């Protein structure tokens, strides 16, 4: 906090976030398969080379 | 097998300073005003 | 005087995601490999022992690791003091995935707000991994972990055995850990300017 600010200013977001809810759709279509790829290489990687 | 740990942490210890002053190296370029 | 403030924020930022699947990386290393804790000259006989699995020799001139636990049985792990650590392990990696996951959502949301979100859960993963690697040393005070080290072992005692490269990488992960989501919280803070 040496910009000079409180510290949940500086930290949190309490200026606008909820609102953009309607953007849900649009986070997920990009989350979920990302989030499912991820667990798809750490998975097999870990079961297949690491362990 | 020589039950030595002298190359092991070596090489770790370096890697970890490595990505460590790669971090301050990030740090201080963004406080450098 | 902008675009070069712009064009080093967009390298600074290149740079943290690329630090911060590193750190990734070094979670997922350190929780499946079991080389925490390891033997030494004086110890009854060799062996190593991660988080769950532990492979103990077997005492007669040999080799002989008999490699028995696995995270998914919670029996096999010697110790409740194993099995928090363990979980606690997991859970700062699902929170770095996590954000590996939430770098696609820059290419809609607002990048302070992205920024500040795994701020936030850099810094929830380094106090777990805070939390993991403190209360793992309560554990070597069970039987397996005796017989395997000695009679010198204990809560917050190491004995005879030495720690192995995986328990200082994860104190390398704490701190860079921490550092990475310190570093998040003022680009977040600076995408705003
Ligand atoms: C092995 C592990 C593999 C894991 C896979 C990792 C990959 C995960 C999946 C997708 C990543 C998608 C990243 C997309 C980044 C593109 C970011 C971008 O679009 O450009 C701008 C800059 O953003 C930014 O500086 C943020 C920078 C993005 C940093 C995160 C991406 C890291 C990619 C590095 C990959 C290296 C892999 C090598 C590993 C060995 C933001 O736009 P914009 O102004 O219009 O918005 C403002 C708002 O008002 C509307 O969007
Ligand atoms: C949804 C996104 C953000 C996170 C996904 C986390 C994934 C990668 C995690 C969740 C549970 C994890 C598994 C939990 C237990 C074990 C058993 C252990 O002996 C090897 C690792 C292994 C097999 C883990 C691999 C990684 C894993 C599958
Ligand atoms: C699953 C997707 C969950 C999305 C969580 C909210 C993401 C950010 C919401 C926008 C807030 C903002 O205005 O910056
Ligand atoms: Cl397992």
């Amino acid at each position: 906090c040496l910009d000079g600010k409180d510290c949940a200013s500086f930290f949190c977001c309490f200026e606008d976030c909820h609102i953009r809810i309607a953007k849900m759709d649009s986070y997920a279509r990009i989350f979920f398969p990302t989030a499912f790829c991820l667990f798809n290489l750490v998975y097999w990687v870990s079961y297949l080379y690491l362990g | 097998d020589s039950r030595d740990y002298s190359t092991e942490l070596s090489v770790t210890v370096a890697v970890g300073a490595s990505l460590l002053f790669l971090n301050i190296l990030a740090f201080a370029a963004l406080y450098y005003k | 005087y902008h675009e070069h403030y712009m064009r080093n924020s967009r390298a600074i930022g290149v740079l943290w995601a690329i630090f911060t699947i590193c750190f990734a990386i070094i979670n997922v290393v350190v929780f499946i490999q079991p080389y925490w804790v390891g033997d030494s000259v004086s110890t009854p006989k060799p062996g190593y022992f991660g988080l769950f699995h532990y492979c103990v020799g077997s005492g007669l001139a040999g080799r002989e690791l008999t490699c028995r636990g696995s995270f998914t049985d919670f029996s096999t792990i010697p110790s409740s003091a194993f099995k928090a650590a363990a979980f606690f392990v997991l859970l700062s990696m699902v929170l770095i995935l996590g954000c590996i996951t939430c770098f696609s959502l820059f290419f809609f949301c607002n990048t302070a707000t992205v920024y500040k979100i795994c701020a936030w859960m850099q810094l929830l993963a380094a106090l777990c991994l805070v939390l993991g690697c403190m209360i793992f040393p309560d554990g070597w005070d069970a039987e397996t972990i005796r017989d395997m080290c000695g009679a010198k072992t204990g809560k917050y005692s190491l004995g005879d055995c030495s720690v192995r490269w995986a328990y200082i990488l994860a104190i390398i992960g704490i701190l860079n850990a921490l550092i990475l989501s310190f570093l998040a919280f003022v680009l977040g803070n600076r995408q705003t300017d």
